[PDB]
């Protein structure tokens, strides 16, 4: 029944877009090369280029938009008149048996009419060493409408004709299929979910469910016809586990409660989350099969199965919500090189998606294509800007590089911090040095093998190295010369100031890290 | 333990009284299914009359029947309960309970694992 | 809403193939469910989701449906398949019955 809801002039749209893109990057680019000074004064070694006032407003107007998002959130009330059913599909391929049981648990004692939830889990892999999860999913729903099955097959490899019977007359359904990844179980959840259901919410194995998301996103499913779906906040179960975790939650809130807050409010949110997710039955049930037969350019894909269903969602003129009513409790890797793999993995899927999402762009807000410019031009410009002040042969240079990533570091971070409304979010200005070390060239390395375990050291290492040669560089050509000059005496009184201020906050921002993670 | 519904409070009336069936359900929870109440008049087709669906509230009754009679479920005993006041000589019948899943759209599931009949009589 | 069989009474021999048709005027989101029902017992399920079996129901049961009209097939006729059928459609806040259809012997 959905259509694609193209707009009444696609094409004019379409090439003022390309064009507001394309202008927008030349100009920027062209603030950047041009290093125009706004705002002066002397005994001072820094300025306000047209480039910094660029990017302090775009943050600005960024923070604006999902504190008023949020505040609209909040201030909003909906019916819920509780007639609309509801899917909640789990996949599983070897989850951890202390954190499927809490994962079933939380599905069961959900906040949700029994009669309008109907819950199915697949399960990767029915080679016999599996069925401790079709055990324990029996175990939890002793009680009620049960279906279990044991396909000894896929539907791309009868069974189709009682799978597809179970779960859509049935309530609880646990089908274990033959090994075919993440991708295959969700395309059978979905095949075999039928027109049984009007709204199909997505999990995983592994994430805990607050007992109102279901509720509260099915409230903000209903308000508007127009939306196709919506997500919802994701916490971390672990957020002690090492430095790492702590750092990821904290970027995790960030994500959530800043980024797709602003993004909704445009109605273009970009990706919605894996452990939180509604979608429309009827235009899934569209889009499945093309969704599932995706390659890039002559690639099949292995990754960020979400972002591309938010994609698809998106390509249908078909707007995506979020809201922070709806909670879920996930677990992070804390390891190095782990969270590293992660983070590949997700610039990999990002990079690989940007080309497709850029097709729909006329469909919906001119943020969306505002905002996929600059974050996809960022990186590069932060790249350029880093070596020059490295290579650019003075100590001064590089002190306040640092300290000007750890000044727009300390400004994300105060601002997250009066918005959450408690102080935990000042150790977001550490996460400068976890972007700038693995972060920047793991971006370079995804791009550079976008077609395809100790594999991502050597951009480590290679950046590592220039950064150590700059500033040896940097160090030596600064040693050789005469600071009995006035000039060099003004650096020297900057340099000095800066030092101290540096080290001030680093011990400060230690020490902190200390007493808050300690007791 | 199998599933089986066993009926009570059936028998003979006089018009304009009320009568209370009751339903007692085994081998399963009133909670996590339907329970229908259905009629068929001496030498006549079936009839619907009333449905519960327990842990939700909804109840749903027929043209003839709404207005008068009441379904309810008790869980706390496990079974379900069907008051009749105000009636009519055209209500006696033998009336079964039946179970059943839930509704999802097209798909439904059926009236499995059906009662036996309690009569009622409602005659001078 | 009006739930109709086409044949009333219908007589047969043992081994013959009967339909029985079904007219329902609202087949919007309404499940049609095919019972049997002997004299002195209660009705048990045959077909639900006007095509899926019950289970321990024999094989030469069958349903079908062609837009409005809801079909239920018995290819052999054994001994035992004398009774009463009864149509269902039945949603939420309103369930509605078939009547007459009985099985009958030359
Ligand atoms: C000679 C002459 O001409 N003049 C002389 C003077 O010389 C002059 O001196 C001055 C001077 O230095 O003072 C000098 O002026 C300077 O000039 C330079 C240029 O040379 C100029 O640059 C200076 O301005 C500053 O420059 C900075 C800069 O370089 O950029 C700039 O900093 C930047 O500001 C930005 C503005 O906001 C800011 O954004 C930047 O920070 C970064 O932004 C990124 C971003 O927004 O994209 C961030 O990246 C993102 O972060 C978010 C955070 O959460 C992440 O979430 C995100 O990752 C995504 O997260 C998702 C998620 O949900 O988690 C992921 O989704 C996942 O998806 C998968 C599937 O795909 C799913 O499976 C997962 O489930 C899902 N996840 C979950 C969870 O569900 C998703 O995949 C993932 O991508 C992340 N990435 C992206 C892509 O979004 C980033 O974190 C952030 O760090 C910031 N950069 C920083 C801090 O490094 C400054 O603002 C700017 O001010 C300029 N200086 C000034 C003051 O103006 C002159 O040039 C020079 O001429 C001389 O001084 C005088 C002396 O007298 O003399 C003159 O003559």
């Amino acid at each position: 029944i959905p259509k694609d809801l193209e707009p009444k002039h696609p094409t004019l749209w379409r090439i003022i877009y390309y064009s507001f893109g394309v202008v927008l990057l030349a100009t920027i680019t062209a603030a950047y090369v041009a290093e125009f000074q706004v705002l002066k004064h002397e005994a001072i070694l820094f300025s306000l280029g047209l480039y910094g006032l660029a990017m302090l407003l775009h943050l600005m107007m960024q923070s604006l938009f999902a504190f008023l998002e949020i505040r609209r959130v909040n201030k909003s009330e909906l019916p819920c008149s509780f007639k609309k059913t509801v899917a909640l599909t789990i996949a599983g391929y070897q989850e951890n048996p202390e954190y499927l049981i809490k994962c079933l648990e939380s599905c069961k004692y959900v906040k949700y009419p029994k009669d309008k939830l109907k819950i199915i889990l697949v399960i990767d892999g029915n080679t016999e060493d599996d069925a401790y999860m079709m055990e324990m999913f029996k175990d939890v729903f002793h009680g009620e409408d049960v279906g279990t099955y044991v396909w000894k097959g896929n539907y791309h490899t009868e069974g189709i004709n009682m799978v597809e019977e179970l779960v859509r007359n049935k309530r609880c359904v646990c089908i274990m299929q033959q090994w075919g990844g993440k991708r295959e179980v969700m395309y059978t959840a979905f095949q075999a979910i039928g027109t049984s259901v009007d709204y199909v919410q997505v999990c995983d194995s592994d994430t805990k469910l607050d007992e109102l998301a279901t509720v509260e996103m099915v409230k903000v499913l209903e308000s508007n016809d127009m939306y196709g779906a919506v997500g919802g906040d994701v916490r971390i179960l672990n957020p002690y586990d090492s430095f790492i975790s702590f750092m990821s939650s904290l970027r995790y809130w960030m994500a959530f409660n800043v980024e797709r807050a602003c993004q909704s409010y445009f109605d273009c949110v970009s990706c919605i989350s894996g452990p939180l997710g509604m979608y429309r039955n009827n235009i899934l049930q569209v889009f499945l099969e093309a969704w599932y037969r995706q390659k890039f350019l002559g690639t099949y894909c292995t990754l960020g199965d979400d972002r591309h269903l938010t994609n698809r969602v998106l390509s249908m003129g078909y707007r995506t919500k979020y809201t922070h009513k709806s909670r879920a409790f996930s677990e992070t890797p804390s390891l190095y090189l782990r969270w590293l793999n992660q983070q590949t993995r997700w610039t990999k899927s990002y990079f690989r998606e940007w080309l497709y999402n850029a097709q729909w762009w006329h469909k919906h807000h001119i943020w969306m294509t505002y905002e996929s410019v600059v974050s996809f031009i960022f990186p590069f410009f932060i790249t350029a800007t880093v070596i020059r002040l490295i290579y650019a042969g003075t100590i001064w240079n590089v002190v306040w590089l640092l300290l000007c990533i750890q000044i727009m570091s300390l400004f994300k971070s105060i601002y997250a911090c009066w918005l959450r409304g408690n102080f935990i979010m000042l150790l977001m200005s550490l996460y400068s040095m976890l972007y700038m070390t693995g972060l920047l060239p793991s971006k370079y390395f995804a791009l550079l093998t976008l077609n395809k375990n100790y594999m991502p050291i050597l951009p480590l290492s290679i950046w590592a190295a220039v950064l150590c040669g700059g500033v040896g560089y940097s160090i030596y050509m600064d040693c050789q010369n005469d600071w009995s000059t006035p000039e060099k005496q003004k650096e020297m009184y900057h340099l000095l100031y800066g030092c101290v201020g540096y080290v001030m906050y680093w011990v400060i921002m230690a020490v902190m890290y200390w007493v808050w993670v300690k007791r | 333990s199998e599933v089986q519904l066993v009926e009570s409070g059936g028998g003979l009336v006089q018009p304009g009284g009320s009568l209370r069936l009751s339903c007692a359900a085994s081998g399963f929870n009133v909670s996590s299914y339907y329970i229908h109440w259905v009629r068929q008049a001496p030498g006549k087709g079936l009839e619907w009359v009333a449905s519960i669906s327990s842990s939700s509230g909804s109840t749903s009754y027929a043209d003839s029947v709404k207005g008068r009679f009441t379904i309810s479920a008790d869980t706390s005993k496990n079974t379900a309960y069907l008051q009749m006041n105000s009636l009519r000589a055209e209500d006696t019948a033998v009336y079964y309970c039946a179970r059943s899943g839930y509704y999802w759209g097209p798909y439904f599931g059926g009236f499995d694992y059906w009662g036996q009949g309690t009569l009622v009589t409602v005659s001078s | 809403i009006q739930m109709t069989q086409s044949p009333s009474s219908l007589s047969a021999s043992v081994g013959d193939r009967v339909t029985i048709t079904c007219r329902a005027s609202q087949s919007v989101s309404s499940a049609v469910a095919w019972y049997q029902q002997k004299p002195g017992k209660a009705p048990k399920l045959l077909i639900y989701s006007a095509s899926s079996l019950y289970s321990g129901v024999p094989s030469r049961f069958s349903g079908s449906r062609s837009g409005t009209d809801f079909t239920l097939t018995i290819s052999s006729l054994q001994p035992e398949d004398f009774a009463t059928y009864y149509c269902q459609q039945s949603s939420s806040s309103l369930i509605t019955f078939g009547q007459g259809t009985k099985v009958e012997i030359k």
